[PDB]
């Protein structure tokens, strides 16, 4: 819901709510930085590991999506619920009969 | 007048005052140690006087 | 070793008190583009510096 | 840190380009042999030697001053003067300062002593020193500390000798301790 | 004698009866029970010696095998060079040479066989697989790969993989030509020429062998497998197989690309069920371990536990266990390293996965020796039984632990031995300064919580100064029973010259700039002795004239309008 | 992993999670009872 | 200790590289492109160029397509050179990965320093080595006894890599490289310690050099200490020094000093 | 000197030469080719204008003339490199030969260098024997205490090898990551996994 | 660790940080039989007539 | 020659002055030859020697203290020691050239500062962050939405251009549009025509067309409209009178358009 969240929360050091003679050729510890600019903050608030959005809480076995070409090809072998076969949108029994 | 510059200048003044009081406290500690040594000598002399 | 680097970090920390949240605009992409001067009609000429 | 006789022999057989072996033996009248790959730096003058600059050290001691990063091995008669020199060097913040505690006595079979310190301490004469009197911080009761007449050095000395015959000769035939009661031995 | 045996008990007096002071400190609720999970400094030497001996035995076995194959080559090809060796004998000799890492010797044999048409569809794939040096890989795994299958591919590629890769490509092209010829010969009346030999199963087997042997050539060929080889297979029309897909997954995992490696297995899962083996799962585990995705590695392991088919192999168990070990042996950053290393807790789940291995049927003894050593360390650190729990933490055991700590000189973290001599006062606020405060509760919190700023502290205090904390012998009404005396490392007696032997520097008598060159022995030691004072003075005298050269009057001539006037 | 990534990963950030002071200030506030001219 | 360990690691690396060079120079590298194969030795010199199969390639090359043939030949030569360079770089990688003394130095530089452009087998040095006679090859590679025997016998009496009569399979063994041949850069200086006959080190030469240096250093040390003593005696008075006392931590024991004496 | 030789070898590596060959049998076709100095070729071409009205040459003749052109180009480049690097190499040879005393392999340190070379050979042979895995820097895998070298880090150097609080490198004991001891680690603490 | 007002200003946390959680969990070992696992079944004629 | 030697002397003298090299006065003092007077925040040769000693007192190799994995895998100085094979080196260089994160930099676990912690620090430094809190936070009973902070959410996209301070009633028109879209999505959920996961362009167009058909005939719900902090309760007829009917059209206007 947050606008531009990929660069405000997941991309910006300090989540965008922080402001931004350092020597050159200096090895700094990964937990901090020189502080020259936003890309090199005094304290790095972004992790160096892999990022991943939380696993979707949307039910997967209940939502009925549009039928694909491969799904139509394998429709005869595939099983399904009665609601799957007589779905309100994109019924599968009609596709099987066709 | 100065949101951060005034804070830093007052910090400098406070640091100067703290440094002066720190050196004064070091002098006080030195004189207190000398007083402790004097008291120890006086107590030893009083013990051995008899 | 003198420690003025962590003094710089502490000065940044105490400066963060007086800051306030910047205004990224309602349309953030539009606002960032306007700041960059990229959209049509948003070009601003640099000030005419006096010659030496 | 320590340096051993095997290390010294290895260095003698194969010298290294930047390993300085410093001889701290003073009183050159008592010095008679030359340690291999060794430069003489007197222990009495080491304090000023470390203060001297590179050229000031070179023109004063005949050889260039080893740098901090270079390891320096200190040899003396018994290791006492060399150990004090190592203390001076480490106070002057040299990185690798090793001391050969075997010394000239082990390396050449000499009996010269640099300090001639008597390990045995003379028996205490006089009262207990008031500097060792301790008082508790609650009841203001004065107690004693292991100093002066009652010293751990005095306990280490006057102890049972490692030799059974020597201890039996030290004590009379009746027993080791007999002036004390039966339950105090 | 060590300066950590502080006298916790006070001097005996009437206070111990008159006051309600406790005679011991209360037990620390959040202090763990001491238990012994260390190494005697000799078991490590023993295990290192055992590992070295096993490694030497493996090297000896490989050297014996390689000497045998070299002797067979010398006595077969070098001897009967004129004699026409049987095609199968030449094929097996070439396969052995390729497997033992000798690609140079085998190449002419296979070239001669291809020229003589002795090679066939299965034989090309066999030669390509032999080119991967399985025996060399088996040697290096137990000798210098630390029994790491992931590192085995890298080392085998470093074993001159570029030449092997080029030979594999050439053999693949020759195999394609031979398959085309054979299909044309066999399918003459069936009119199926245009779909062959790419439609045949032999082409799939040969390209699978090519990719499998390219996996052990280098980073370039491993990365080129799914980027170039897979696309070439698709363009030619060779149907991929489960081995092809798993080799692509392994190549992507070695590259570190995990999104594509998950995508291909997702395609297999959605379309080709009852065709997936444990190779895909262990390839994903290896890739996540390489890419530092231990959470994903654990998720894949849990999924494999949930779905019993396909069965978990010892390779899969080893991969997951060493991924756990790598996760546990990884440091955090400085803010998280304030107290201790927190990733060590990752070894506490090793018994859980061992129990899961026992439930699944995975042998515990079918693991590598180094991983077994790490597993034994983890079990020693986080493993106990009810029998040992019923008697651990006895008073004698705890005090023996304390005695071990005293002998090793580490008494800082022991509750019964630690003594807090320093205390922290309050901070007076500039607002409302007329109110005094008081303590309500006392906690032993570490020093770094309230450590003074670095700039408000002498730099390099630890080495520049020596600070000793000791108790005052005299009675103090105000307090501060234990005070710290700080003396500079370079502190000297004020009359230092009087208690030192007389030296040769006393002539200087405190002059700021002594003539050390004049008083040194080097001047007499050497003959020439260029002197700095002399050279400086000589250079100044020689260079003053160039520094100040001066000016001269220049004659001026009246400039005529039509010419230039001359002069003499 | 012994530390769920839903506590440090910004990709799993909780928008609805307020700060540690606003709720305490609000539920400490005791509004004046003279909303109406009578009672 | 640091110097010795670093020198041992560097010498092991150089030995590995020299063995790799000796094993690579006596090898064949074949580049194939569209039926035209170019075989080159370990030094990059082209040994042969020939058509693999005439029946299947003459029709493809057609008169004759000189453009196609030249492009194929150039491609084959480039592939062969790529193979040679890759082999040398892979040997370097094996040495770096198997060496731990160098690994103790946490420097990525060593992986790029001696890359696949400055190793011992060099194309622009191929002619000076491969075109040489067997005696020249032996003396360059450091086979003192072999060269001496060849000189005494042969000269008195009267498609394959040329550098193969000297660089054999056993030469690739690490326990064969002479001290004067392990380091090509310092060869003219290292040849001095190596004995005239045999690649082994003659201990007599190094012992004599060390003895001469030790004698010079001992005499110089004695002169220095004599001068220092003379200067110290001159700068002080009587030829004696004030004693040095141990600080220790024992009590002063000055009770007897406090006692005075008066007269009645 | 090492910088000079590296500059020379890199420059000769990147510089390219040219060579031409003419057939002396049958048709008078010729080829010309350039060599980059690594042994490869950037361009090889044939000239057919000089050829008469036959066009009967076969593939083997073209291959032979191309091989001859390649050989000529390689020899040309080798001679060019020799002429480029000659004087520097000779001056370096005489410098190295006559300035051994100003080196680690000349004078009192030649014996040290020879000993280091011999021990490096022995250690490489041991590594080859032990599965191409180097022995531990501190000789912890040695079965005998007489096999560890004097220079090996196995031997301790701390004074007071028995009493703690004195087996430390610096003036004050230090700690590593967290609060673990640093001056003298334990066997279980010095884990060398992976 | 970053907090400097832990008890000086009375900043007592009501939630134990994950670092302390990990330290306290890793301090103590795990009971091996604390995990439940069985597939053979129950010893009908044994598991009660064991050694004394 | 004079210029060269003077340049060398000047460089040495400036370095010595900057780092305070050399003894501080007389070489032979009564109280020992080493008498240094340290000053606060000043450079000194003793300080430089002490820091070098602390770094490398008895260091034989840079990896001397790498016996433990936590020290060994540190990424402060670099990844040179972590890299050990050419395969890893090539993988790292390929990742760097492609722009993705280097795998070797993951050898050190670095959790950053959680967003909750950042917000807590911000609020603590800003004394409840009263300047950033919404006005509803100061109402009697705020909920979590008006209790968390003031951000910008994905509901202002694709509206009339609005400056830092929007013009008169423009924000109210925006709130009306937001309520209109909320009712539109409520109608879409009530009927069919839900946005499905894998929908092509044709399916999306048909769904959107049918949703528009079914929504053009459904009256707007007046009750669902609400004001947040200070939005003036303005009627649809008033908004039409101000901005023109085309902004909030009637069904006849929609049909005519």
């Amino acid at each position: 819901q947050l606008q531009a969240q990929d660069r405000i929360i997941c991309g910006t050091h300090g989540a965008g709510i922080v402001a931004h003679p350092a020597a050159d050729l200096s090895r700094t510890k990964p937990h901090e930085g020189t502080g020259t600019s936003e890309r090199d903050p005094y304290i790095r608030t972004l992790h160096n590991q892999r990022s991943a959005a939380p696993e979707s809480s949307v039910s997967q076995s209940h939502t009925v999506n549009a039928p694909t070409v491969d799904e139509c090809e394998m429709l005869a072998e595939r099983w399904g619920t009665m609601n799957y076969w007589h779905n309100d949108t994109f019924p599968r029994l009609v596709v099987f009969l066709k | 007048k100065y949101g951060v510059a005034g804070q830093q200048h007052w910090a400098e003044l406070q640091a100067a005052k703290d440094e002066e009081y720190i050196q004064k406290l070091d002098e006080a500690a030195e004189v207190y140690k000398q007083l402790l040594d004097q008291s120890a000598r006086l107590d030893e002399s009083r013990r051995s006087e008899l | 070793t003198h420690g003025l680097r962590e003094k710089e970090k502490h000065d940044f920390t105490i400066l963060q008190r007086t800051v306030r949240i910047p205004f990224q605009g309602y349309d953030m992409d539009r606002f960032l583009a306007q700041q960059k001067g990229t959209p049509y009609g948003a070009q601003q000429l640099p000030p005419n510096v006096v010659p030496s | 840190h320590q340096v051993y006789l095997k290390d010294m022999l290895h260095l003698m057989r194969y010298p290294e380009p930047y390993t300085h072996i410093i001889d701290c033996r003073t009183s050159t009248q008592k010095m008679h042999r030359w340690v291999p790959h060794s430069l003489w730096l007197p222990r009495d003058e080491v304090e000023y030697a470390l203060q001297l600059s590179a050229d000031e050290f070179l023109d004063m001691y005949g050889f260039r001053k080893p740098d901090k990063s270079d390891d320096v091995i200190l040899l003396s008669h018994n290791g006492i003067y060399s150990e004090q020199a190592g203390w001076e060097w480490k106070k002057q913040f040299f990185q690798h300062v090793y001391n050969y505690r075997g010394g000239t006595n082990e390396l050449f079979g000499e009996s010269y002593s640099d300090m001639n310190v008597s390990d045995v301490l003379s028996p205490w004469k006089g009262p207990f020193p008031q500097s060792g009197v301790f008082v508790d911080k609650w009841s203001k009761r004065k107690v004693l500390t292991r100093t002066g007449p009652f010293d751990r050095q005095y306990e280490m000395q006057d102890f049972a000798l490692p030799d059974l015959e020597l201890e039996k000769a030290r004590h009379p035939e009746e027993g080791p301790r007999q002036n004390m009661p039966f339950g105090l031995q | 004698m060590l300066s950590q045996n502080v006298a916790k008990t006070t001097v005996p007096s009437y206070y111990m009866i008159r006051t309600n002071l406790p005679h011991r400190k209360p037990q620390n609720q959040w202090e763990g029970v001491y238990y012994y999970s260390g190494i005697t400094k000799r078991q490590r030497h023993l295990i290192l010696l055992h590992r070295k001996r096993e490694r030497e035995a493996h090297m000896r076995s490989f050297n014996i095998s390689r000497a045998s194959v070299l002797q067979r080559l010398e006595q077969l090809s070098g001897d009967r060079k004129q004699e026409s060796l049987p095609p199968h004998v030449r094929l097996d000799l070439a396969v052995r040479l390729a497997q033992h890492g000798l690609y140079q010797q085998a190449t002419p044999i296979v070239d001669e066989l291809h020229h003589q048409k002795a090679l066939h569809a299965g034989h090309y794939a066999l030669l390509i697989n032999a080119l991967a040096c399985p025996r060399l890989g088996q040697r290096i795994l137990h000798c210098d790969a630390q029994c790491d299958p992931a590192l085995t591919y890298k080392l085998l590629g470093d074993e001159n993989g570029e030449e092997r890769a080029q030979e594999a490509y050439r053999w693949f092209d020759l195999a394609l030509t031979s398959l085309a010829v054979d299909c044309g010969g066999r399918t003459q009346p069936s009119h199926f020429v245009p779909y062959l030999p790419q439609g045949t199963a032999a082409a799939s087997h040969i390209t699978n062998a090519l990719m499998r042997t390219l996996l052990t050539c280098g980073y370039t060929h491993v990365a080129a497998i799914p980027d170039s080889v897979y696309d070439r297979m698709g363009s030619m029309g060779i149907s991929p197989t489960i081995s092809t897909y798993e080799l692509v997954m392994l190549a992507l995992s070695l590259q570190g690309n995990m999104v594509e490696a998950e995508s291909i297995l997702s395609f297999l899962r959605s379309h080709h069920s009852e065709h997936i083996t444990v190779e895909s799962f262990n390839a994903l585990l290896l890739g996540h371990r390489e890419a530092r995705q231990f959470d994903c590695c654990d998720a894949i392991w849990q999924e494999l536990v949930d779905r019993r088919w396909p069965r978990a192999s010892p390779l899969t168990a080893e991969l997951y266990l060493r991924s756990i070990m790598d996760h546990a042996n990884t440091p955090t950053s400085e803010p998280l390293q304030s107290f201790a290393n927190i990733n060590v807790v990752e070894k506490k789940k090793v018994p859980l996965v061992l129990a899961q291995m026992d439930e699944l049927g995975v042998p515990r003894t079918h693991l590598s020796r180094v991983l077994m050593d790490e597993v034994e360390d983890s079990l020693r650190k986080f493993q106990t039984y009810r029998s040992r729990f019923y008697e651990w933490g006895r008073a004698v055991k705890q005090f023996d632990f304390i005695e071990f700590r005293r002998r090793n000189g580490w008494l800082y973290d022991l509750h019964l031995m630690k003594c807090t001599t320093k205390q922290v006062g309050p901070l007076r606020d500039f607002n409302d300064p007329d109110a005094v405060q008081g303590a309500v509760a006392t906690a032993e919190i570490p020093a770094f919580f309230n450590e003074r700023p670095a700039w408000e502290r002498p730099p390099l205090e630890e080495t520049l100064y020596v600070t000793t904390n000791k108790e005052r012998y005299d009675d103090v009404r105000g307090g501060d029973i234990y005070y710290d005396d700080t003396r500079g490392l370079h502190d000297r007696s004020p009359t230092w010259m009087n208690e030192v032997p007389e030296t040769r520097y006393d002539r200087l008598y405190g002059v700021n700039h002594p003539d050390i060159a004049k008083i040194g022995i080097r001047r007499h030691l050497n003959v020439e002795y260029v002197n700095r004072k002399e050279v400086v003075e000589r250079d100044a005298a020689l260079m003053k004239k160039t520094l100040s050269s001066g000016r001269r009057l220049r004659h001026r001539v009246e400039s005529s309008r039509t010419h230039r006037n001359a002069g003499s | 992993a012994n530390i769920p990534r839903s506590v440090w990963d910004p990709a799993q950030h909780n928008p609805n999670w307020s700060d540690s002071y606003g709720h305490d200030i609000t539920n400490r506030r005791a509004w004046p009872a003279r909303k109406w001219t009578v009672g | 200790f640091r110097y010795t360990n670093n020198l041992i690691g560097a010498l092991k690396h150089r030995l590995l590289l020299e063995s790799s060079y000796r094993e690579i120079a006596s090898r064949k590298f074949i580049g194939n492109c569209r039926g035209v194969e170019v075989v080159c030795s370990g030094y990059g010199t082209v040994l042969a160029v020939q058509l693999t199969d005439k029946a299947v390639w003459e029709s493809f090359y057609r008169d004759l397509d000189l453009d196609k043939l030249a492009e194929s030949i150039k491609t084959a030569l480039w592939d062969a050179t790529r193979k040679i360079r890759s082999a040398k770089e892979a040997a370097l990688h094996r040495s770096l990965s198997h060496n731990t003394r160098m690994r103790a130095s946490a420097d990525l530089k060593h992986w790029y320093e001696e890359d696949a452009n400055t190793l011992r087998p060099l194309a622009f040095e191929a002619l000076k080595h491969e075109a040489a006679t067997p005696w020249m090859q032996l003396v360059q590679h450091g086979k003192k006894e072999e060269a001496a025997a060849l000189l005494k016998e042969f000269e008195q009496k009267g498609e394959q890599p040329p550098l193969a009569s000297t660089l054999k399979a056993e030469d690739s063994n690490p326990a064969t490289i002479p001290i004067g041949s392990v380091h090509p850069l310092f060869t003219p200086a290292l040849v001095q310690i190596e004995e005239a006959g045999g690649g082994s080190v003659s201990n007599e030469a190094v012992c004599r050099a060390q003895l001469w240096e030790l004698s010079r250093d001992e005499q110089l040390f004695w002169e220095r200490v004599e001068l220092i003593r003379k200067g110290q005696v001159a700068s002080i008075g009587s030829s004696h020094k004030r004693g040095y006392a141990d600080e220790a931590a024992f009590a002063k024991d000055d009770t007897e000093e406090k006692v005075q004496l008066r007269f009645t | 000197y090492p910088a000079a030789v590296r500059y020379g070898v890199e420059l000769c590596t990147v510089l390219t030469a040219e060579g031409k060959f003419v057939d002396e049998r049958g048709s008078g076709l010729s080829a010309r080719c350039v060599v980059n100095g690594t042994g490869a070729a950037e361009s090889v071409v044939f000239d057919t204008a000089n050829c008469n009205g036959t066009n009967t040459t076969s593939v083997e003749d073209a291959l032979r003339v191309a091989h001859g052109a390649l050989r000529s180009a390689q020899d040309r480049h080798n001679t060019l490199a020799a002429f480029r690097l000659g004087p520097l190499s000779k001056q370096s040879q005489v410098l190295l030969f006559c300035g051994v005393n100003a080196y680690e392999f000349g004078g009192k340190y030649a014996r040290t260098y020879a000993y280091a070379f011999e021990k490096a050979k022995k250690e490489l042979e041991a590594t080859a024997a032990s599965g191409f895995m180097a022995p531990s820097l501190s000789h912890e895998d040695t079965e005998r205490l007489s096999d560890q070298p004097t220079t090996s880090p196995s031997v301790d150097r701390f004074a007071s090898t028995t009493h703690p609080e004195q087996r430390k490198a610096q003036f004050v004991p230090r700690v590593g990551p967290g609060s673990t001891p640093l001056e003298d680690p334990a066997a279980d603490q010095k884990s060398e996994w992976s | 660790s970053h907090r400097r007002d832990y008890i000086r200003m009375g900043y007592i946390p009501r939630y134990t940080p994950w670092e302390w959680i990990a330290i306290q969990e890793a301090d103590q070992p795990l009971i091996a039989e604390q995990i439940r696992q069985d597939n053979i079944g129950t010893s009908y004629f044994f598991s009660l007539n064991r050694y004394w | 020659r004079a210029s060269r030697t003077t340049a060398e002397q000047q460089r040495e003298e400036e370095r010595a002055q900057r780092f305070g090299l050399g003894r501080q006065g007389a070489l032979v003092q009564d109280g020992g030859p080493d008498q240094r007077t340290l000053k606060k925040h000043t450079n000194d040769e003793r300080i430089v020697d002490a820091m070098l000693f602390q770094q490398n007192a008895y260091r034989k190799t840079p990896t001397d203290e790498h016996w433990n994995p936590y020290i060994r895998r540190s990424t402060e100085n670099g990844v040179g020691h972590l890299l050990q094979n050419k395969f890893d080196i090539m993988r790292r260089e390929d990742r760097l050239s492609k722009g993705e994160q280097d795998l070797t930099e993951r050898n050190t676990i670095h959790y950053g500062v959680p967003i909750q912690q950042i917000v807590d620090e911000f609020v603590f430094r800003h004394r409840n962050a009263r300047g950033e809190r919404p006005l509803d936070y100061f109402k009697p009973f705020p909920n979590f939405r008006a209790l968390r902070l003031n951000r910008m959410y994905r509901d202002v996209e694709g509206f009339s251009l609005m400056k830092q301070r929007p013009e008169f009633l423009e924000w109210e028109l925006f709130t009306r549009y937001r309520q209109h879209h909320q009712q539109r999505r409520r109608l879409a959920l009530l009927h069919g025509l839900e946005p499905v996961a894998n929908e092509t362009a044709q399916e999306r167009d048909t769904r959107r067309h049918r949703l528009d058909e079914i929504c053009e005939r459904t009256p707007f719900d007046e009750r669902e409209m609400r004001v947040n902090d200070d939005e003036m309760r303005v009627s649809v007829e008033t908004l039409r009178s101000w901005f023109g009917v085309y902004m909030l059209p009637s069904p006849t206007v929609v049909n005519a358009v």
